[PDB]
RNA sequence: CUCCGAACGGUAAGAGCCUAGCAUGUAGA
């Protein structure tokens, strides 16, 4: 989540499960790198 | 420079001809970019041209009262102080709407009252709109009726002292 | 509104109203008596919401 | 318990602030604010003994 | 209300006693009926920064007994 | 012209009369100009009386204009009283015309 | 907007003419009411019709100086556009009537060595 | 623990010190500009001995960079572009008109600006038009017993220099962060950022404390006060690895 | 700032270029101050032709 | 209870450059 630092908390609540993490750099790592057309 | 445009050509109705705004005004006036390009060189087909390109009307706006392109252009007219028969033109002129507001505020602020009834008489029909700056600097919607209205009403319009002659009953009794 | 007399310079930088005003004495106190009467019942009359400009 | 000289003293204390005022500017100030006259020495101010009313 | 003094440089000084919420553009209406000239023609500064129309008076923080400068456009 | 014929007469164009008898600073400039500005009693005396002048002079001017009737020169001459204590020509220019003032307020009260 | 400004302009036009209709029947209406004023003050009622009441622009909201607040006044040079900024009520302590100025030892008018003046406002 | 005059007048200037103390107010002293509202010839003579050289010129620029710096510690997470330190006036700071920002944001892609908020409260309403900037524009403010609500006199001066013609500024939006070297106090209130609320918050603690110019302004008002506790041209020197 | 090539001088303003571009001694080589205006009809019909003209 | 105050004592100190509103009305050949 470095390409999106707004939704990030320290207070936030999240759950885990057994899969692999995608890259940093990945697609659905940086939606706001995609979105960037005009 | 800025002190006079005519040596000896005509004078004002009661005062100076360079001096029909306010002073202070006139000392705002004195330092624009606009009225320094104005300065450097204006005739006729330039005042025409200036007249042609800028479409506002309006005075200073804002804290640091800085002047209009509609107000240099009628500043640096009656600076030159052409004949009536190009204000005449002017204000006949339907083609730029800006251009016969600037003939028509001429017309009102050196001509006569007779003059200036029989130059707002036509204007009155005038339905197109033109755009206007607030006080603030903000653009308002108008029109050229109500600017030629308000021209031939009492003055109150900021930078314009212009007053006319008598009522239209008093001036009917007088002439035509 | 009447008039007076004037006296000017050639300069005409200048003119003073020559005629010290010179009026009689139960003329002029009937005149601004019966402005008196006149103004008090003038006030009576009208609701006149209505004075000068300051300037 | 005499009147006239709780008077001339109350007027000599506001005579003597009005010379450590035109001391201090040169102008005669509208309304010296009492706090740096009138306040105490160690905590940096001037130690006036004031025996007259004054409100702040 | 807070009063304030709108000393010129040409023995020009008026007292006004205004609000505290109240803005410039009112300020500057009563003024113009202290001293006999229009309101849009005063121009009210504390030496080079204009103090715009629109901004009341608390943010100013123009308090009882101060004084601003008086000059015409 | 008199006054204007003073004050341009010495070589400062920084300040501009009002015909209606102010008169007020153009470039909101002072400190330098002004210390060749702020002077001359006399002429702030001689405008105050010429505005006191000059605005009974355009009241009766609007009174055979327009609204002069019977309530406009009438309560303006009043208010031009209590105005010569309250608007124009103030203290600032002699002593004593604080004592005519308030002999003229106390004869408006009276009247 | 071609219709819409014809329709405008008609009724600027409709509203100068009914302005200038107004001037001339606002100086005969002014002569009619001197007129009207008179007949009722003539034969009108005796005491028994008004019709009328107090109508001034201005408020005259006022109060009480405590003990020494100063005859602040508003200022005769603007009274017929009836402000809002006006009506306020200057009856407030600005910047010393704070104080009660009865507690105080004998007087205090104003002490900058300036007090040319002597009185109170009692006899 | 003429001098003791000057002693007292420097720890009372803030009192002995306003336009309501002396009417008719009007002078800006020199470099950075005080309110020095009379002759007060001692305070004015200590006070630019105080503020020694071009100390307020550096204290701005040292403020602005530290603003920046604080900034491109998290650009890349706020979604920046990079470090929009503006160019100004040589003597900008010097000014009390105008505010060309220093520091503009060019966002990476469609941040989302809030409406006017004060830097204090949490009900931020980010309903607005989508800004592609938000500028930071430092002002510094030397004020008094009665100019001691740097919020208020920030609140108001951002909106009056915004709403203004008046001065060139950034493009839509300038939250304008101010701090008063008086009472040590710190500000900004209009047009807060997406989010940038934690981040203005924390950067006006790490400015206030410890910032080289702060430190230096402190000491010397202390030691005043007397109260102890392109590779050819020079100035460009760099390494060669 | 402004630069004057033909004084050879530095202008601080723009109000300093424009007032050594004319009015001064280059002015007096350029013809000082002198301009009339030109005519009074053909200046405003040829002016309101070329006007119309580049318009449309 | 309604007695309303104005100014001076106050803004520095200069360096190089730049621009302006004015004033006299002559004997002479």
């Amino acid at each position: 989540y470095n390409f999106m630092g707004v939704r990030h908390d320290p207070n936030m609540k999240y759950e885990l499960q057994l899969a692999n993490p995608k890259e940093f750099y990945h697609e659905v790592h940086r939606p706001s790198h995609f979105l960037n057309f005009a | 420079m800025a002190n006079r445009t005519v040596k000896d050509a005509h004078s004002i109705h009661g005062t100076n001809p360079q001096y029909l705004v306010e002073k202070i005004i006139r000392t705002r006036i004195y330092e624009s970019k606009y009225w320094k390009e104005e300065c450097f060189g204006l005739t006729a087909e330039l005042v025409v041209d200036k007249a042609m390109e800028l479409r506002f009307v309006g005075g200073v706006y804002g804290g640091n009262i800085k002047p209009t392109p509609f107000l240099c252009l009628t500043l640096k007219m009656l600076q030159i102080q052409p004949e009536k028969d190009i204000i005449v033109e002017f204000i006949k002129n339907e083609d730029f709407k800006y251009v016969r507001m600037l003939g028509a505020l001429y017309m009102r602020l050196t001509g006569t009252a007779i003059d200036c009834y029989k130059y707002l008489e036509p204007l009155y029909n005038d339905y197109r709109k033109i755009k206007s700056q607030n006080r603030n600097g903000e653009f308002e919607l108008m029109h050229v009726d109500e600017f030629i209205d308000e021209l031939l009403h009492s003055e109150r319009v900021c930078d314009i002292i212009l007053p006319r002659l008598q009522k239209r009953y008093v001036l009917e009794e007088a002439e035509q | 509104i009447r008039d007076v007399p004037v006296l000017y310079h050639i300069t005409g930088a200048i003119s003073f109203v020559n005629e010290i005003p010179w009026v009689i004495e139960p003329v002029y106190i009937s005149q601004w008596g019966s402005m008196w009467i006149m103004m008090r019942r003038e006030k009576r009359d009208r609701r006149h919401f209505k004075r000068m400009r300051f300037p | 318990n005499t009147q006239e000289l709780l008077d001339l003293l109350v007027k000599c204390e506001n005579k003597i602030q009005t010379r450590i005022k035109i001391g201090l500017n040169s102008k005669m100030p509208s309304r010296f604010p009492p706090v740096v006259f009138y306040t105490p020495k160690e905590l940096g101010g001037l130690g006036m003994l004031s025996m007259g009313h004054v409100l702040i | 209300m807070i009063e304030v003094v709108c000393n010129d440089r040409l023995g020009k000084k008026v007292r006004v006693k205004c609000n505290t919420d109240d803005t410039i553009g009112d300020l500057k209406k009563l003024i113009a009926a202290q001293t006999g000239t229009r309101w849009n023609k005063i121009v009210l500064k504390k030496w080079y920064t204009i103090f715009k129309d629109h901004v009341s008076l608390g943010d100013y923080e123009i308090h009882d007994g101060m004084n601003l400068e008086l000059y015409y456009q | 012209n008199m006054l204007n014929l003073l004050i341009h007469r010495k070589n400062l164009n920084y300040l501009h009369l009002d015909y209606n008898f102010n008169l007020k600073p153009v470039k909101t400039l002072t400190t330098k100009e002004r210390k060749k500005s702020r002077f001359g009693n006399a002429f702030h005396l001689c405008r105050e009386v010429l505005r006191l002048t000059k605005l009974v002079v355009d009241s009766h001017v609007q009174y055979r204009l327009g609204n002069v009737d019977a309530f406009q020169l009438a309560d303006g001459l009043q208010y031009i009283f209590a105005h010569v204590g309250q608007l124009t020509g103030m203290y600032r220019y002699k002593y004593k015309l604080m004592r005519q003032i308030r002999m003229c307020k106390d004869l408006k009260h009276l009247i | 907007n071609d219709e819409e400004e014809y329709e405008a302009w008609k009724v600027r036009e409709l509203k100068r003419i009914k302005r200038d209709r107004e001037d001339r029947e606002a100086l005969e209406k002014e002569k009619a009411e001197i007129e009207r004023m008179r007949n009722l003050t003539e034969e009108e009622r005796r005491a028994e019709l008004r019709a009328n009441g107090k109508v001034i622009t201005n408020k005259a909201v006022k109060g009480k100086y405590k003990f020494l607040q100063k005859y602040y006044h508003r200022g005769a040079f603007f009274m017929d556009e009836d402000e809002e900024v006006y009506k306020r009520d200057f009856s407030a302590p600005t910047l010393e009537d704070h104080f009660n100025k009865t507690i105080l030892p004998k007087v205090m008018q104003v002490k900058n060595f300036g007090r040319s003046g002597r009185t109170k406002y009692t006899h | 623990w003429q001098i003791p005059n000057r002693r007292f007048t420097l720890w009372w200037s803030p009192t002995i010190n306003r336009a309501n103390v002396y009417v008719g107010f009007q002078v800006q002293l020199d470099l950075t500009g005080i309110f020095m509202h009379g002759k007060i010839p001692t305070l004015k003579i200590s006070l630019i001995q105080i503020f020694r050289a071009h100390l307020w010129q550096k204290i701005h620029e040292s403020i602005v960079m530290d603003l920046c710096q604080v900034f491109d510690q998290e650009l890349d997470a706020l979604e920046i572009e990079t470090v929009q330190k503006e160019t100004i006036h040589p003597r900008k700071s010097y000014k009390m008109n105008s505010s060309c920002a220093d520091i503009l944001l060019f966002a990476s892609y469609k941040w989302n600006v809030s409406r006017p908020s004060l830097l204090a409260d949490s009900k931020d309403v980010m309903d607005s038009t989508t800004t592609q900037k938000y500028w930071i524009d430092i002002q510094l403010r030397w004020g008094d017993y009665d100019s001691h609500d740097i919020e208020r006199y920030a609140r108001a001066k951002f909106l009056d220099y915004t709403t203004d013609n008046m001065s060139i500024y950034p493009s839509p939006t300038g939250v304008l962060i101010a701090i008063d070297l008086a009472y040590n106090l710190h500000s900004a209130y209009g047009n807060w950022f997406p989010g940038s609320k934690p981040l203005i918050q924390q950067a006006m603690a790490k400015i206030m404390k410890a910032n080289p110019a702060l430190y230096v302004l402190r000491e010397r008002i202390r030691k005043g006060l007397q109260l102890y506790s392109g590779e050819l041209f020079s100035n460009q020197i760099i390494w060669f690895v | 700032g402004y630069y004057c090539n033909v004084c050879d001088c530095v202008v601080k303003d723009s109000i300093n270029f424009l007032d050594h571009i004319n009015g001064k001694k280059h002015q007096r080589n350029l013809g000082m101050s002198m301009r009339v205006e030109r005519s009074t009809l053909d200046q405003v019909k040829k002016r309101f032709e070329v006007n119309k003209k580049k318009m449309e």
